Parts: structure tokens; C-alpha cells; sequence
């Protein structure tokens, strides 16, 4: 990284360079801040409300409560929950407190002990089959605590019920509240039950004495789509200053990423928050507070050459910037001689009016050499010696000698 | 190739048969990749040898076997002869060629009227030294009197642009 | 066709853009991208060496004759005009204007590609992916040059400037002799010279309705910067691709998993773009090779029909070839053969 | 030898038959099939 | 291809869809690949 003929020799790896033009890396514009734009939401999110509620629901009803416009700071649950499983599918818990969630939904249950398994995208089971089912491309995080001090009677808690002798396996994020008679033999059934009729919702025990997998479970299963819409729901990062029209770090609403923010005539829709190109980048935004539209381009941008007369001649070099007009600059350094040719600028070599046959094709009609102290020179090649025909309409040019000429082609 | 190591043997002594499985499918998967990119360059370099010694069969053929009318084909000028000569995975092929070395300038008439009759010189060009005109051959200069020997007789001098007046002798 | 488009791979751009972490896992790549960037500055090299091979045959630049008394012959159809800014010729300029390159120049500025550019202009986005398009070593206006020089020789020396040391000869004894040289006497040619004259400027003529016209006949130049173009253009679409990941955008997945869970999906779309970049520069060789016998097959023509007569049937036009001359031509040249 | 076998690949049919969550997942890839195709009928035009 | 098995059938009938995806993947990897080979080894041909 320390300059272009360095680069250049960690590409051919060798330490010597031959005399000649290598390309080298685009021309790299590294950040200078960084910026994180979040909606300014000062609420916390209802944990109390959630994890601290008195009385949960059964797992045949579990209940889903919508989570908006709060911050997910769920430092706060350390000091008071302890959760025994704590499962996150769609997103790393490490990223949790730098995204923003768009629709947060918390369904509330309790389960067994035994049964806390069964809450994932792809298990079986009573409880995934007929009382809580997971998509299976399930995006959010599945949370269950120990709950025998809470939801355990001595004489028995028998107030949480689960759903058993189902015709058919629930779909995903389906709710089966009914409590029809199922009919298991080949006897119709007319609302009574009895021998092959049995009612669908049986009772926990929940004793304070039962073993742990006899044990009550709460469990809360949050729900939520990431980096495609609008959004309401942030973690808890502290949002700064909008920098335009450089190059930055930016964090909008969870997505990170490298550019420069412009202003844009693109018109969003009320539903829409990001805008995408043909390859799926991000190039479009809207921001969180502001409302408005900014279009993120690329900071990297442009082809570089370098010219060398060879490692085992002299160390001067020359660049080109093939998207550079050189008439503040995006180059490395600008040093004495700028000639800004055809195909980008060159730097570092002295412009001679005089032509010569090409030595270093640099293009569009200019070479380069090393000459005489001693500097690389640019110059416009030549194509031949001028000559001119002394054509005429009654004069003619005959040989009155000849050579035996003798020449080597290698095939 | 995304895997943890590059050496079979590092993942082999530091994971069992199912962990160590994806290590090395990866690493196969790499390998065989490396191996395709390496067969098809070789094909793409033997297409271009194969053309290189097709052409050099023909120049063989053209040059060595026999004298080539062709422009350029065996040697910058007027192709003599060729000899071929073996190389390390090559042929070399020495060009002999006649070149045109000492030119002159001579004043040049298409055709010679003598008697009312235009005469061409069915062989070379009509040049003047300045008072006479003689007939020579275009890629040599060898005058010689223009006589009905070395000229043929083709309609009326009225319709040739450029004609001259001059004896031709019998 | 004589050559194709240049063109550069910024491996690291395209496979990670600006995305640190995603360099550093393609570190443990290394020589692919070499390998890919070394085939390509072949083909590049190739490309001139081509150029070089059709156009710069003669060293010796020979210019338009003054008097231009060539026995009722006419070349200012195919030979340049001063008026013009590059000295090529008016069949030249019609053959320059019926072929449009994706780019008019190759100096595309940050500016100028910066705000929504960057996605509506196709180059752009060509740009901001790593592919870079390399100028020809030689401008159109020095293989116009050379296209002028050649017609200069031809015409007033024939075919000894093909063999050095340029001999001048009227135009109408040259003639005479290229009738020699199909069987001819030389007494047709010059008993008919007025006809034979008007004959040739009368289809020299018709070339130039021809190609003033909405006819093209030049698809070949216009099919291979189409192709080259739509690689381009393809090569900047397959970044789209999730290649079995979670998604195909390295931010999403950076700002969405930790390291760990990251590395898997950025390692697929690692291999996954490597492998589009593999398949692109064979593609580009393969092109390049198709390219490369076209450019031979040009400089053979112009070898054994501008600077001599070939007794080869149908190499240098339908019937008995009497001459060719040169035209430049967007990546590509035209030979007008006189039969 | 003067022409060769013209062939087109459907690489649906090919990568996942009538697989329906295969068709879906090969989705996500596109271009790779259209280029292909686009090599082969180059070939099979030039036979011609 | 480094897959449970060479048959998208068994793996759709052995695997929900998210154990099944990768295998799918890989398989779908393994064919476009051998699809690319074919191609290109085509386009040599079609050159000669
Ligand atoms: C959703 O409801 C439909 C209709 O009420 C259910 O389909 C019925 O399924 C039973 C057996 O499970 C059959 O005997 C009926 O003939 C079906 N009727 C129709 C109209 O399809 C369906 O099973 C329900 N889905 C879930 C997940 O409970
Ligand atoms: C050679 O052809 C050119 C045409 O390309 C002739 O130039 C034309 O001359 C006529 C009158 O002489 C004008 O009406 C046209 O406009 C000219 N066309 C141009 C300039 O493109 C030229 O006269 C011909 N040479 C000879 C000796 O007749
Ligand atoms: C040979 O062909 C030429 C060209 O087709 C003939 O010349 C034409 O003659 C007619 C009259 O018979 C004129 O109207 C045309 O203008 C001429 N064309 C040209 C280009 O000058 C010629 O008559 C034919 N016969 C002979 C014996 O030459
Ligand atoms: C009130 C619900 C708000 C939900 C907002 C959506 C996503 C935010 C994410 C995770 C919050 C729950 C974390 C529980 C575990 C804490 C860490 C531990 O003890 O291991
Ligand atoms: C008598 C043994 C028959 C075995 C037949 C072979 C395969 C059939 C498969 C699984 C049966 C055991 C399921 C135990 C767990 C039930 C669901 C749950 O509670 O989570
Ligand atoms: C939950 O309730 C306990 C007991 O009242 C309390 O100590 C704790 O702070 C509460 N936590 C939240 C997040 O409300
Ligand atoms: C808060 O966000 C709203 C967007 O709904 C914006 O209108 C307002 O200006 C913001 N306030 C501050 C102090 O940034
Ligand atoms: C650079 O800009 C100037 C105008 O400021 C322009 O005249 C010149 O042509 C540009 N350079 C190139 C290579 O086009
Ligand atoms: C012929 O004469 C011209 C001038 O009329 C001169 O330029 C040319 O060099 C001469 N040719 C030779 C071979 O001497
Ligand atoms: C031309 O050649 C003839 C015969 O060779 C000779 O007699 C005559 O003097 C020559 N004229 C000149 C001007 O050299
Ligand atoms: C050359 O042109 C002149 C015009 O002045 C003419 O007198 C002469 O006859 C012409 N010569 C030939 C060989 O055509
Ligand atoms: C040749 O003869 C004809 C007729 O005798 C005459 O018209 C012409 O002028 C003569 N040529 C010269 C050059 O005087």
C-alpha cells in the first residue's frame, strides 16, 4: 500500500519490475466520519409489559401483542431476567443493538419444560403440531424462562391449557382456538364425549414439586423483518449529525455501509425506505428524521497505471488516471509534471514535442520512455518517416540494380 | 477455498470424518476448479499453436517446396526461395527475396505510333533517355531497340492517350 | 474485424467493492485474480498486435499526390479530406458514422458518474464494479494515416511499394499491367480507358449511395460491440445473484450477522462472483481467439490484395482481381476490391 | 469437417427436472442459464 | 457435489426445506458448473 510500484510488485511478486505499464488497483477514497441516522424515538420498549406480565397465555392461544416506535435496549432485562434459552435464527445477537426491525410482533406463551425445543422453524411434535408452529424461514428470536415460581400451584395450576387430537398439523403462525370434539374412531361424534371422543385442550399439572421438564415455561417469540422497510423499532444507538457530498461510513436505520450521500430526485413512496439499482445495491435512502431522499454512490472510482522503465534501471515511475482530466484532483500526488493526455492524466513524465517509436504504450496515440539526467518522457509516437512520390503522367522509376536480401521469420 | 486450512492432512489430524468432510469437499471443489481453469487455458493456447503451425505448413509448403507468387507471405520483396531450419518448438524459415536497390527516373509513353499503328510492348514499359526511346523490363533496366520482334500492333494511334511518335525498326 | 475491446478487472472492486472484511477473506484467493488479470492484458496486448499487423505493414508514410492526374481515375472518394479534423476519407467518415461505440471517449470523470449517473449510465455502473475499458494503442486518425499511406503506394507506385523502394508508374499503365495479370491484353485496357474509368467511378459511386443509405453491411464491427458491451453489461448484472446466500449485498449481511455467521455467506458470494469473473475472461480468450484469425485473415488480404495482385479466386472479391484499397473502420477494416 | 452438432440446454430441466423448490432456488441465479443459452445458439447460428 | 445424495427426490422427501436448501444448493452448484464445463468445451469445438 505504500505506493503504485509497490503494488505493482506485490502483484507480480518478485521485488523487480520489468520496463512497461501495469494497471494497477481503482483509485480508492477511504471514509472520513461516520454517521448513524435512526428514527428519534426516545420510548423504551414495553419490556415490563412482555417479559414481567402477571398472567400468560395459553399455548393453544398464545397471545401476539405488536411492538412499535420503542428502543430495544434489552440491557435493561439483566437485571432482573434470567432467560434459559435465548435463540436468535434470522440475525446474530451481537448486531442486535446496531439494526433497526420492522415489524415486531411478540407472541407469549406457556409450555413444559420438555416442550421448549419444540419452538423452532423446522421440529415436530404436540405442541409444534398443534398448538405453535414456526415458519421455516422464521426471522427473529426465541426466548424462554423458567417460570415455576409464577405459573405453580401446590394444589396444582391447571389454568394453562395445550391443544391435543388435531386433524391436521397447524401452519405456520397459525392460532387453533376451537374446542370441537375430536373424533379419533370411526364413530361419529355429536358434542359428547366418550370412548373415541375426547375434548381437544388438556390441562398442565404445573406443580411447585414437579421435575424441571414438568416445569411451567414462559416463552416470548419476537418476530420482525430486517434492511427492507421503513421500520419503527431501533436498537439503542445514539444518532448523528447528516454529512453529504462525502465520503462516509453511514448506519441508515440498521443497514451499514461506505459513500458518499447526495441529494435525490428520486420521489419514494409512503411504504418505501430503500432504493436499489440492477445489481441489488443499496443506492437510495431515506432518511429516518429528515424525511428526505439521498442517493449513495461509490467512493472507489477510476482505472490507475503505472509506467516503470524498469526496477534495474531507476526507481521514477510515472501514473496514469484514465478518469482524471487534469485541466481537488482524485490522484495520489501531483509532482511537478502534468501533461493530462488522452485515456486519463499522467503524472511524473515531462512532455517532449519531439516523436518518437513507441518504447511504453500508454494509448490513444502516446508512448513513454526512459531518457536522457535521466527521466521518464511522454510523447506522441510516430508512425513512419514522411515521404512523398514524385508521381507524374509520363514518368516512370526503374531499378538498374538489385540486392539478395535474406530474412528470418520464426513460426 | 473458504475452508479452515489449505492442507489436508492439518484438518485430517484436527477433525473427525463429518466436520473434516465439508473441509475437504471445499477444497476438492477448489482444486477441481483450478484444474478446469488450467485445461481450458491449455485448449485456448493449443488452438492458437495449432493455427501457428498450420500457418507454418503452408509456408512450408509455399516457400521451401516451391516459389510464392504471394505478397509477403515468404519474406519482404519478390520471393526467390526459402530454407527451413529447426528450433526448439519452432521452425524458422530463412527468406530469400529479390529487391529492387538503384532506381532511376525515365520519361514513359504508353504506346508508339510508327506508321498510323500503335505499338505495345508486350513485355515491359517504353523509356527515354532523354532523345531515343528503347524498351526494357519493368523490374530491371535492360534498353533495347524497340523493334516489331518486341512490340504488337493494336488499332490506330488516335485513341491511346499519351501516344508517341517514334521508329520502330524491322 | 480487426480488433475487440480492451478491457481491465478490478477483482477486489467487483467481488467486495468498499467491504474490508470481505478483501480480507478473498485474500486467501490471491492468484485467481491474477490469473484472470494476466489473460486479460494478453487479450489487450493482443488486440494491438492485431492492429499493428493489418494497418502498420509499411513503415514508409507516403501522401496524397498534388496533381492527382491518374488517367480519368477518381480517389478523392477514398482519399481524406483536410477539412476535416482527422485526415480520413469521406467513405471513412460514412463507415465511422454507421458504427456507434458504447463510449465516445474513455476519459469518464467521478463527477460527471456521481449522484443517480452513477445507475441510469451503464458505464457507470460498469465503472463502480471494477470494469474498466483500456483505449487502442493506435487513435483512429494514425490507422487513417496508415489507410492513407497504403492507398498512396498503391496508386501511384501499384505493387513495388509492397516489395520497398516505391516505384512510380502512370495509373494507366498500371493499369494495363493488372490487365496483363488476369489474361488481358493490355491494348482492351487502353482502348477502353475512358470506359473502364468511367465504370469504376460510376461503382465507386454506388459504394458510397450504398453506405450513405439506412443498408449498413457493416454487422460485424456492430455484433462484436454489442458482444462486448453485453458481457459487460452481464458481468454487472450477476452481482444480483445470492448465490446460496442469505443475499446478494455484503452490507446487509455485514450489518445483519457477526463475523462468524458472515464469513459463510461472504466466502459463496465470493466464489460465486470469482466464478462469474472465470467465466467472463474465457469467454473474453475465446472471443479474442475468433478475433485474433479474423485479424490475420485482414492482414493476409491486405498483404496479397492492396500491396499486389492475387491469382486466388474469390480472396480478394468476386471475379478477376485487379486491385484492392484500405479503409479504417470502428475496430475493423473495409477493403474495396476492383474487379 | 464443416459443421458440427447444434444442441440447446434446458438448464431447468436439466439442473432440477420438475422439481418445483429446486425451479425456485435457480431462480436466484438467472443469468448464468441465459448466458448458456445465448453461447449455444451463437454456435448453432454459426453452423449454419 | 458434496451433498447427502445425487437425487433431489430423496433429499426433498429426507429434509424440511431449510436442511434441504444447502443440499439443493450444492447440487444446483455442482450441475451449472458441469453446464459451464460443456459450454465452453462447445465454444472451443465451434472455434475449430
Ligand atoms: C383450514 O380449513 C379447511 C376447511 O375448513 C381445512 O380443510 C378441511 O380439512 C379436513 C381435514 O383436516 C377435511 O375433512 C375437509 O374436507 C377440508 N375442507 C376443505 C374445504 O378443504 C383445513 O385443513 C384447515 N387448515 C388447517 C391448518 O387447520
Ligand atoms: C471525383 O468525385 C467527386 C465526388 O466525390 C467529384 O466532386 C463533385 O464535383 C461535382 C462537379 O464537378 C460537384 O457538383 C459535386 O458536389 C462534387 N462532389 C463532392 C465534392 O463530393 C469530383 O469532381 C470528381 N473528380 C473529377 C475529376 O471529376
Ligand atoms: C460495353 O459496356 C459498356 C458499359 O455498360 C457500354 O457503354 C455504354 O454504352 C451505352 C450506349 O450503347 C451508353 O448509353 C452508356 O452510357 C455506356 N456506359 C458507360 C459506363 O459508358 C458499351 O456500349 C458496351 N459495348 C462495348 C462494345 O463497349
Ligand atoms: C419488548 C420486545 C422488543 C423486541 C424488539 C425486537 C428485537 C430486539 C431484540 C432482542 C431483545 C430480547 C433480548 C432477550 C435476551 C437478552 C440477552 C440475554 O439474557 O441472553
Ligand atoms: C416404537 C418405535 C417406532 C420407531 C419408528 C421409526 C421412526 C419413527 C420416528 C419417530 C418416533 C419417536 C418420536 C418421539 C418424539 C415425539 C415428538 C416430541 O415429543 O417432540
Ligand atoms: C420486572 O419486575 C421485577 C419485580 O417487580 C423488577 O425488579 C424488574 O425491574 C422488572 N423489570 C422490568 C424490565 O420491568
Ligand atoms: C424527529 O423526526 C421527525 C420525523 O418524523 C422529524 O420531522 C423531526 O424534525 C425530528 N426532530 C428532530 C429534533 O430531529
Ligand atoms: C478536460 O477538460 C477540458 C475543459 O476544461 C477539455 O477541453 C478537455 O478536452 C478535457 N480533456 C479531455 C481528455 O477530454
Ligand atoms: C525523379 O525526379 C523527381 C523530381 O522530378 C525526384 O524527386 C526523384 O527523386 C527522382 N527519382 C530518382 C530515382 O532519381
Ligand atoms: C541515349 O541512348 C543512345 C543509345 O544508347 C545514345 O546514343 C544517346 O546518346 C543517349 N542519350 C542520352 C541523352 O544519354
Ligand atoms: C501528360 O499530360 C500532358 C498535359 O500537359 C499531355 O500533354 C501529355 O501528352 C500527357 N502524357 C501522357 C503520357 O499521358
Ligand atoms: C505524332 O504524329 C501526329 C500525326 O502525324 C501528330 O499530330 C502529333 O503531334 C505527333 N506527335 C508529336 C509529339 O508531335
Amino acid at each position: 500500500a505504500l505506493d503504485p510500484l509497490s503494488e505493482t510488485k506485490c502483484t507480480l511478486k518478485s521485488f523487480t519490475v520489468e520496463k512497461g505499464i501495469y494497471q494497477t488497483s481503482n483509485f480508492r477514497v477511504q471514509p472520513t466520519e461516520s454517521i448513524v441516522r435512526f428514527p428519534n424515538i426516545t420510548n423504551l420498549c414495553p419490556f415490563g409489559e412482555v417479559f414481567n406480565a402477571t398472567r400468560f397465555a395459553s399455548v393453544y392461544a398464545w397471545n401476539r401483542k405488536r411492538i412499535s416506535n420503542c428502543v430495544a435496549d434489552y440491557s435493561v432485562l439483566y437485571n432482573s431476567a434470567s432467560f434459559s434459552t435465548f435463540k436468535c435464527y434470522g440475525v446474530s445477537p451481537t448486531k442486535l443493538n446496531d439494526l433497526c426491525f420492522t415489524n415486531v410482533y411478540a407472541d407469549s406463551f406457556v409450555i413444559r419444560g420438555d416442550e421448549v425445543r419444540q419452538i423452532a422453524p423446522g421440529q415436530t411434535g404436540k405442541i409444534a403440531d398443534y398448538n405453535y408452529k414456526l415458519p421455516d424461514d422464521f426471522t427473529g428470536c426465541v426466548i424462554a424462562w423458567n417460570s415455576n415460581n409464577l405459573d405453580s400451584k401446590v394444589g396444582g395450576n391447571y389454568n394453562y391449557l395445550y391443544r391435543l387430537f388435531r386433524k391436521s398439523n397447524l401452519k405456520p403462525f397459525e392460532r387453533d382456538i376451537s374446542t370441537e370434539i375430536y373424533q379419533a374412531g370411526s364413530t361419529p361424534c355429536n358434542g359428547v364425549e366418550g370412548f373415541n371422543c375426547y375434548f381437544p385442550l388438556q390441562s398442565y399439572g404445573f406443580q411447585p414439586t414437579n421435575g424441571v421438564g414438568y416445569q411451567p415455561y414462559r416463552v416470548v417469540v419476537l418476530s420482525f423483518e430486517l434492511l427492507h422497510a421503513p421500520a419503527t423499532v431501533c436498537g439503542p444507538k445514539k444518532s448523528t449529525n447528516l454529512v453529504k457530498n462525502k465520503c462516509v461510513n453511514f448506519n441508515f436505520n440498521g443497514l451499514t455501509g461506505t459513500g458518499v450521500l447526495t441529494e435525490s430526485n428520486k420521489k419514494f413512496l409512503p411504504f418505501q425506505q430503500f432504493g436499489r439499482d440492477i445489481a441489488d445495491t443499496t443506492d437510495a435512502v431515506r432518511d429516518p428524521q429528515t424525511l428526505e431522499i439521498l442517493d449513495i454512490t461509490p467512493c472507489s472510482f477510476g482505472g490507475v497505471s503505472v509506467i516503470t522503465p524498469g526496477t534495474n534501471t531507476s526507481n521514477q515511475v510515472a501514473v496514469l488516471y484514465q478518469d482524471v482530466n487534469c485541466t481537488t484532483w482524485r490522484v495520489y500526488s501531483t509532482g511537478s509534471n502534468v501533461f493530462q493526455t488522452r485515456a486519463g492524466c499522467l503524472i511524473g513524465a515531462e512532455h517532449v514535442n519531439n516523436s518518437y517509436e513507441c518504447d511504453i504504450p500508454i494509448g490513444a496515440g502516446i508512448c513513454a520512455s526512459y531518457q536522457t539526467s535521466q527521466s521518464i518522457i511522454a510523447y506522441t509516437m510516430s508512425l513512419g518517416a514522411e515521404n512523398s512520390v514524385a508521381y507524374s503522367n509520363n514518368s516512370i522509376a526503374i531499378p538498374t540494380n538489385f540486392t539478395i536480401s535474406v530474412t528470418t521469420e520464426i513460426l | 477455498f473458504g475452508a479452515i486450512s489449505s492442507v489436508l492432512n492439518d484438518i485430517l489430524s484436527r477433525l473427525d470424518k463429518v466436520e473434516a468432510e465439508v473441509q475437504i469437499d471445499r477444497l476438492i471443489t477448489g482444486r477441481l476448479q483450478s484444474l478446469q481453469t488450467y485445461v481450458t487455458q491449455q485448449l485456448i493456447r493449443a488452438a492458437e499453436i495449432r493455427a501457428s503451425a498450420n500457418l507454418a505448413a503452408t509456408k512450408m509448403s509455399e516457400c521451401v517446396l516451391g516459389q510464392s507468387k504471394r505478397v509477403d507471405f515468404c519474406g519482404k520483396g519478390y520471393h526467390l526461395m526459402s530454407f527451413p531450419q529447426s528450433a526448439p518448438h519452432g521452425v524458422v524459415f530463412l527468406h530469400v527475396t529479390y529487391v529492387p536497390a538503384q532506381e532511376k527516373n525515365f520519361t514513359t509513353a504508353p504506346a508508339i505510333c510508327h506508321d498510323g499503328k500503335a505499338h505495345f510492348p508486350r513485355e515491359g514499359v517504353f523509356v527515354s533517355n532523354g532523345t531515343h526511346w528503347f524498351v526494357t523490363q519493368r523490374n530491371f533496366y535492360e534498353p533495347q531497340i524497340i523493334t516489331t520482334d518486341n512490340t504488337f500492333v493494336s488499332g490506330n494511334c488516335d485513341v491511346v492517350i499519351g501516344i508517341v511518335n517514334n521508329t520502330v525498326y524491322d | 474485424p480487426v480488433s475487440m475491446t480492451k478491457t481491465s478487472v478490478d477483482c477486489t472492486m467487483y467481488i467486495c467493492g468498499d467491504s474490508t472484511e470481505c478483501s480480507n477473506l478473498l485474500l486467501q484467493y490471491g492468484s485467481f485474480c491474477t490469473q484472470l488479470n494476466r489473460a486479460l492484458t494478453g487479450i489487450a496486448v493482443e488486440q494491438d498486435k492485431n492492429t499493428q499487423e493489418v494497418f502498420a505493414q509499411v513503415k514508409q508514410i507516403y501522401k496524397t499526390p498534388p496533381i492527382k492526374d491518374f488517367g480519368g481515375f477518381n480517389f478523392s472518394q477514398i482519399l481524406p479530406d483536410p477539412s476535416k479534423p482527422s485526415k480520413r476519407s469521406f467513405i471513412e467518415d460514412l463507415l465511422f458514422n454507421k458504427v456507434t461505440l458504447a463510449d465516445a471517449g474513455f476519459i469518464k470523470q467521478y463527477g460527471d458518474c456521481l449522484g443517480d449517473i452513477a445507475a441510469r449510465d451503464l458505464i457507470c455502473a460498469q465503472k463502480f464494479n471494477g470494469l474498466t475499458v483500456l483505449p487502442p494503442l493506435l487513435t483512429d486518425e494514425m490507422i487513417a494515416q496508415y489507410t492513407s499511406a497504403l492507398l498512396a503506394g498503391t496508386i501511384t507506385s501499384g505493387w513495388t511499394f509492397g516489395a520497398g523502394a516505391a516505384l512510380q508508374i502512370p495509373f494507366a499503365m498500371q493499369m494495363a499491367y493488372r490487365f496483363n495479370g488476369i489474361g488481358v491484353t493490355q491494348n482492351v485496357l487502353y482502348e477502353n480507358q475512358k470506359l473502364i474509368a468511367n465504370q469504376f467511378n460510376s461503382a465507386i459511386g454506388k459504394i458510397q449511395d450504398s453506405l450513405s443509405s439506412t443498408a449498413s453491411a457493416l454487422g460485424k464491427l456492430q455484433d462484436v460491440v454489442n458482444q462486448n458491451a453485453q458481457a459487460l453489461n452481464t458481468l454487472v448484472k450477476q452481482l444480483s445473484s445470492n448465490f446460496g446466500a442469505i443475499s446478494s449485498v455484503l452490507n446487509d449481511i455485514l450489518s445483519r450477522l457477526d463475523k462468524v455467521e458472515a464469513e459463510v455467506q461472504i466466502d459463496r458470494l465470493i466464489t460465486g462472483r470469482l466464478q462469474s469473473l472465470q467465466t467472463y475472461v474465457t469467454q473474453q480468450l475465446i472471443r479474442a481467439a475468433e478475433i485474433r484469425a479474423s485479424a490475420n485473415l485482414a492482414a493476409t488480404k491486405m498483404s496479397e490484395c492492396v500491396l499486389g495482385q492475387s491469382k486466388r479466386v474469390d480472396f480478394c472479391g468476386k471475379g478477376y482481381h485487379l486491385m484492392s484499397f484500405p479503409q479504417s473502420a470502428p475496430h475493423g477494416v473495409v477493403f474495396l476490391h476492383v474487379t
